[PDB]
């Protein structure tokens, strides 16, 4: 298959013509990409965001003329997936007892992501 | 968007109580005995009372004068911010980029330069969403790809941003650039093209391939690639075409920041637009 076949190619020749520009430009990017990974709290704080914004647009596009309004299981289900694509240890157990109680009801789901969200923007800035 | 959160809270606020406010003033009229069945009335009368209320237009302006120590620099700092924002409003009006947040559009503090993350165009699957007509001004069988925007604005000129450009600046620097602008690039005798119909079609690739059909591979696809070309050309020599009769040059730019800035069209939008800021 000519794509890969051809990208193999084109890295040969960058490679063996400059070799040592190739070598130094690859320990660069590797390195870049090894030791500038986001810490926990910083993922944390990036999944609450979009958690956030999720919730306050879905919330606004009339789901019903809110009179207490529940959560879909679709939006339920994709949480309980990042729950376990979150950090293992100290996260998880703290992450759970927020959708577990029937906190999901699209007024103290909001109000959990946003105090979670001030706590969170605190704790980065207190860095 | 962080001139906004500095804002509200050095007062007592938080910018979320601006989304908790509509959404009770327009949950509030949903009730029984109707006093407003009509969105669009309710939708202007709570802008007016978060203009009034939270967010004040003059946020930006004040801002800005208070962060530089001279007026001298915050007059270039303007004079500059109005010719960048004109060339950040023409680069979202052509090729049809989405909506532009306050979170999205960045400004520099030492030189007043504005540019934008995200620049993702707009395109809409439908062929049936155009003022303009299907089949004689442009002929396509297929239907998918239209590069069409949503918003009812034209463009992002909210009260702040306003209020910072000025009536002065807003006439003779903003309307100005965003004509000669676009004088310049109908001028050079087909240079749009040449560049407009190779990113178009990357555009159509990806659009092709996004929704898995990318069986439509044929100069088919080249018809829908020169239709939204002659498209957003049209668009954009909209803009600099002067009248052969004696005619205000920058008239449509003109009427397009006076439908852009009424608050019967800024009501009428979301609220992650923050069409008060």
């Amino acid at each position: 298959r000519q794509p890969w076949e051809y990208l193999q190619e084109l890295n040969n020749i960058l490679k063996t013509a400059y070799p040592l520009l190739a070598l130094s430009l690859e320990s660069l990017v590797a390195q870049i990409n090894d030791r500038f990974k986001s810490t926990t709290d910083e993922d944390l704080f990036r999944l609450i965001n979009v958690l956030l914004i999720d919730g306050t647009l879905n919330y606004n596009r009339l789901p019903f003329p809110r009179k207490n309004p529940k959560l879909p299981e679709n939006t339920e289900k994709n949480l309980v997936k990042f729950s376990t694509t979150l950090l293992a240890p100290y996260i998880r157990p703290k992450f759970n007892a927020d959708f577990i109680d029937n906190k999901p009801d699209y007024e103290t789901y909001i109000k959990r992501l946003r105090y979670w969200r001030r706590r969170l923007e605190n704790k980065l800035d207190r860095a | 968007h962080e001139i906004h959160n500095e804002f509200c809270k050095k007062k007592g606020f938080d910018p979320d109580d601006i989304q908790d406010f509509m959404a009770d003033k327009l949950n509030a009229a949903h009730d029984d005995a109707l006093p407003a069945p009509d969105m669009t009335i309710l939708k202007v009368e709570i802008f007016n009372s978060i203009q009034t209320m939270f967010v004040p237009s003059n946020v930006l302006k004040d801002h800005f004068t208070s962060l530089f120590t001279q007026f001298e620099d915050f007059w270039l700092f303007r004079k500059q911010f109005a010719s960048q924002y004109s060339s950040f409003v023409f680069m979202s009006y052509m090729m049809m980029i989405n909506n532009r947040t306050p979170h999205k559009i960045h400004v520099d503090k030492t030189s007043g330069n504005v540019f934008t993350l995200e620049m993702l165009p707009s395109r809409f699957p439908y062929e049936r969403v155009k003022p303009l007509l299907k089949n004689h001004d442009l002929s396509l069988p297929p239907d998918s790809p239209i590069f069409h925007n949503n918003e009812p604005v034209p463009f992002r000129l909210t009260p702040n941003i306003q209020s910072l450009i000025g009536d002065s600046a807003l006439e003779g620097i903003f309307a100005v650039n965003l004509f000669t602008i676009s004088r310049a690039l109908i001028e050079p005798d087909n240079e749009l093209n040449t560049y407009l119909a190779l990113f178009i079609r990357d555009e159509i690739i990806s659009w092709f391939s996004n929704l898995h059909r990318p069986i439509i591979e044929n100069p088919q696809l080249r018809e829908m690639v020169q239709t939204n070309v002659d498209l957003i050309i049209r668009k954009v020599a909209q803009l600099g075409h002067l009248n052969s009769t004696p005619t205000v040059t920058t008239q449509f730019i003109l009427d397009c920041i006076g439908s852009a800035v009424s608050p019967r069209n800024l009501a009428r939008t979301d609220v992650n637009f923050m069409p008060w800021f």
